[PDB]
RNA sequence: UUAAACCGGCGUGUGGC
């Protein structure tokens, strides 16, 4: 949360659509890191085919600027909520309050010229406490273009390649969910014919 | 190391003939395989050429003289 | 009001405390002012421009 | 006296809490107050033996950017709380701790399967929150002893240690001390004036012992000072002819050539650990070596001769490193 | 033996490639460049030292010659790649050879706010302070008494 | 591994034989700063030696004075005496006389050659004298102290009200004249950065600079002896 | 004839200096 503020922070956080705002008040039944169950109170319940509400939070997904957008729940079991209340602190939010970044101890003195024009001096305590470490999601999309000679396939039988490069691949040809990659490594097995007709 | 080369220019004028003489000297040093006239401190060929010029040992005129001596050596070797 | 809030926080009213050097360990004259600032990481990371 | 003054000594490890501790060194003659204070503060905050978590593994999750049906927070927050967890190992330097939990409730440090050589400094440190009746978590936690602080990126050493998907890496931030304050005061010397007593308070993780940490810092400082306590012109560039021609890498044992253990003990049946002696061992001593048949001999031939070396080469300079 | 082995070694990032890098950049100047180039001083020659990270370290005093603050400016660097080019960058493009402005006679190596503020605070004298009215025997004695 | 790194020095430059430059490489990430600072602060104040502390001219009894026979004021006399480095034997405190006449500059070689003291530079000029009929004498008492003892703090205590009717001088028991440590970045096989220390120091010549560094290291080790591992290895 | 070796063009929008 920003230590100093302006009072407007409680609005832009709520009026934005990034966070999961509660549409119908009531109680919270099942709190999970992915979903939220809201049992509606009987006064606001519909006279027919009524029930509860299920808010499915969005997980880590790529945005337009390769920035991960993640919704984190902020309520507990049995906690009552009202209409218009926030259910999940989205990115850059802190308990229904929009918080851009971290507050930090700052001194104003030239330290061995390491702040010569405008440069910033940071301590190892910042990176050790896992303070400013951000996450970026990058999308890699391969297309199976169709040629006038046979279609495009994703058969994982790659010729003229080492076994170490084929280790990350599954039986299908797409690497599993959670295998990191460092250098150029095949993760889609799109090998296709080229040989002309008239054979 | 060599911080500045102004003293190379105060004795070899115009600051541009120094370029030519350093070019030819370091070219004869690298590929020609000549001997550095000063004990180097394990630095680049350019800076040892510049420093040998700095010790008053190499200018354009003595460079032409050494070229003439090499030409005479070639004449004597061809025989 | 900032003065009285600092007073309630038992911190100096001027905000300037005496700081000791991290390396030499001596006392700095003309005490520097220190506080808690709200800083932001901008979308100009070095790993994308290098 | 006028010269060769007396030395200080430790007289207090007064602790006001489990972490915030205070020590009082005394007496310091003059100027040694700030000197020793800053020196000990830098040595303590810089390097102290820490035993924080370095590697985790939960069965259900594959990567820290995922979730788990039942836990309140994400895997990232779990890694945060694990980094914040402190622990003290005594017997070994690296250890694996298992944490199994089920049912609704706040999962804290006390719920882990502790041991004798491993002691949790504080059990009230919450790790996560299980928010479902039939919700369970089983996790393995690697805790190793080291020096300083190393991130999770540069800690990679090969291209196979992270092949297990469940092995999640957290940046090992092990530093028992958190802040080291100190000050000098007028020591209550029996008969003298203006003697400096150095009071040093440390807010720490509670893992390391205060007096033990102070003493270890003094050890490190004196060991570093021993460098120029008898300083002289000492050099270690090989400005000479030492360039050898013996087997350069084949002086280390056989086991580091990426082969099995049965062949390792088999090469130990001939009492040949280093190939520096096996380089003087041709192929006539392969099938005579006990239990070298079809596949073990296949591995021996493959992982040895394919790396540029030949099995059996005559040389005469492996003893003198020439 | 071959260039393929050297390429594989430099791609594997071994430790044997590092000392070679120290050898080849010991006295090999490079060409520092600003994206907007107004005058001849926007391009200079510099002796690089290897620093860890992903950012270029630059002398603070030459920054005023580039007119480029540290608010996110991105600077370029080229290599001479040729004997003539190396000795040319040394002779006609070194930062030491370019200290006076090509427009007027004032030096372009004018100090900046930090060092001048430090010097002003240092030489600004007061009426009463510790060690007033004493006598000093030399600058080294003054430095010792200040420390 | 809980085991640190020990430096391998590269240069002990002994230019001018009294102003040396010792380099050390490499150190840990922050050990260079603390080592340089501790050594500097120790050598500055807590470094025992011997220097002049009392001066008494039998003709003048004040700092301020209009004294003939010398074209330099008494303040110049005190300043020249302040830099007079002398090494004393087992004696802790001794006085010396400088009765001399002549033409030119009274120097340090004119001191009565006692067997308990040793002047490091007899060629040190003290005071230029009037070229005729000028015979000024003075006694100088030295002491074996700890470091720099200024005039104000010292004269306030040693003489309650100046009962003997004496003069003062800035006592500098530290044999080192100046010292400055500078840390730079040095590389090992692939590690990020290590402290490479460069200590440039200059003493009064009574002891070599490396000898002063050795003495400071030994005094710091003896100060730390109370806590340093109790032993070589503890086990 | 045979053998060996090697093998971003355009517009648009945004942002920064
Ligand atoms: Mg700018």
């Amino acid at each position: 949360k920003p230590l100093v503020g302006t009072g407007m922070e409680r609005a832009v956080a709520v009026d934005s659509g990034v966070t999961a705002v509660a549409k119908r008040g009531g109680v919270v039944q099942y709190v999970d890191a992915s979903r939220i169950v809201i049992k509606v109170n009987e006064d606001e319940m519909y006279p027919g085919e009524a029930g509860i509400d299920i808010y499915n939070l969005t997980k880590y997904t790529r945005s337009n600027q390769n920035t991960c957008i993640n919704q984190m729940p902020c309520v507990s079991l049995g906690e009552p909520v009202e209409r218009g209340d926030v259910l999940a602190d989205g990115p850059s939010t802190d308990l229904g309050e929009l918080a851009l970044g971290q507050n930090m101890r700052v001194a104003f003195m030239p330290w061995n010229g390491y702040n010569f024009e405008d440069s910033i001096l940071v301590s190892e305590r910042v990176v050790q406490e896992d303070r400013f470490t951000t996450i970026h999601i990058q999308e890699l999309a391969c297309v199976s273009r169709d040629t006038k000679l046979g279609p495009e396939e994703i058969t994982a039988d790659i010729p003229n390649v080492g076994e170490a490069a084929l280790s990350k691949l599954d039986e299908s040809g797409i690497v599993y969910i959670g295998a990191e990659v460092t250098g150029g490594d095949i993760l889609v097995g799109k090998v296709t014919p080229k040989g002309e007709t008239q054979l | 190391a060599r911080v500045t080369v102004q003293d190379a220019v105060e004795k070899i004028g115009n600051r541009f003939d120094l370029v030519l003489v350093a070019a030819r000297r370091a070219r004869q040093m690298q590929v020609g395989g000549k001997d550095p006239l000063v004990p180097e401190e394990n630095d680049k060929t350019t800076v040892i050429a510049l420093r040998e010029i700095e010790e008053g040992l190499i200018n354009n005129q003595i460079l032409d003289v050494r070229e003439r001596q090499e030409q005479q050596e070639q004449e004597a070797a061809e025989l | 009001e900032i003065k009285e809030l600092l007073k309630l926080g038992d911190l100096p009213t001027s905000g300037q405390i005496r700081l000791y050097d991290g390396r030499t360990g001596e006392q700095f004259e003309r005490p520097v002012t220190v506080g808690y600032m709200y800083m932001l990481k901008l979308n100009h990371l070095v790993d994308d421009k290098m | 006296s006028v010269t060769e003054f007396l030395k200080p000594r430790l007289v207090d490890i007064e602790q006001v809490s489990s972490t915030h501790a205070k020590v009082t060194l005394e007496p310091l003659e003059r100027g040694f107050g700030h000197t020793l204070g800053n020196a000990l503060r830098r040595i303590l905050l810089s390097s102290m033996p820490g035993c924080a978590v370095t590697e985790v593994e939960i069965d259900g999750v594959l990567h820290e950017y995922s979730t788990k049906e039942g836990v309140q927070e994400d895997i990232l927050e779990i890694l945060l709380n694990l980094k914040g967890l402190a622990v003290r190992v005594q017997g070994k330097d690296e250890v694996i701790l298992t944490l199994n939990k089920s049912g609704i409730g706040p999962v804290t440090a006390a719920d882990i399967t502790h041991d004798g050589d491993v002691e949790i400094v504080k059990p009230q440190h919450v790790i996560c929150h299980l928010t479902d009746e039939n919700a369970s978590i089983s996790m393995r936690i690697k805790v190793q002893r080291g020096r300083g602080y190393v991130p999770a990126s540069t800690r990679i050493h090969s291209e196979e240690d992270e092949r297990p998907i469940g092995r999640l890496l957290v940046d090992a931030c092990y530093s028992p001390v958190e802040r080291i304050a100190y000050n000098v005061e007028a020591a209550r010397v029996e008969q003298r004036t203006d003697l400096d007593k150095l009071v040093i308070e440390m807010e720490t993780n509670g893992t390391i012992d205060p007096e033990e940490a102070i003493r270890r810092a003094a050890t490190i400082l004196a060991e570093q000072l021993e460098a120029f306590v008898d300083l002289r012109d000492v050099r270690q560039p090989e400005v000479k002819e030492e360039k050898p021609e013996f087997d350069p890498i084949l002086l280390r044992p056989v086991d580091d050539l990426e082969l099995t253990v049965r062949s390792a003990n088999c090469l130990k049946a001939e009492a040949i650990h280093y190939i520096g002696d096996l380089v003087q061992r041709t192929e006539v001593e392969l099938l005579k070596t006990p239990n070298l048949g079809k596949k073990s001999l296949t591995e021996i031939k493959d992982v040895l001769a394919s790396r540029g070396l030949s099995l059996g080469m005559r040389l005469e300079n492996w003893p003198p490193a020439s | 033996t071959t260039i393929k082995a050297a390429k594989k070694m430099v791609e594997r990032e071994e430790a044997v490639v590092w000392d070679i890098l120290d050898e080849v950049i010991r006295e090999h100047p490079v060409l520092l460049n600003r994206a907007p180039t107004l005058h001849r001083l926007g391009i200079q020659a510099f002796e690089p030292v290897l620093i860890e990270g992903k950012a270029i370290q630059l002398h603070p005093l030459v920054c005023a010659a580039y007119n480029a603050d540290f608010d996110g400016d991105q600077m370029a660097v080229h290599v001479p790649l040729t004997l003539e080019a190396q000795l040319e960058a040394r002779a006609l493009m070194m930062s030491t050879n370019n200290i006076l402005s090509p427009a007027n006679g004032e030096p372009i190596i004018v100090p900046s706010q930090d060092v001048v503020l430090g010097l002003y605070y240092m030489t600004r004298d007061c009426v009463n302070a510790k060690g007033e009215g004493m006598v000093l025997t030399g600058p080294k004695e003054a430095e010792r008494l200040y420390r």
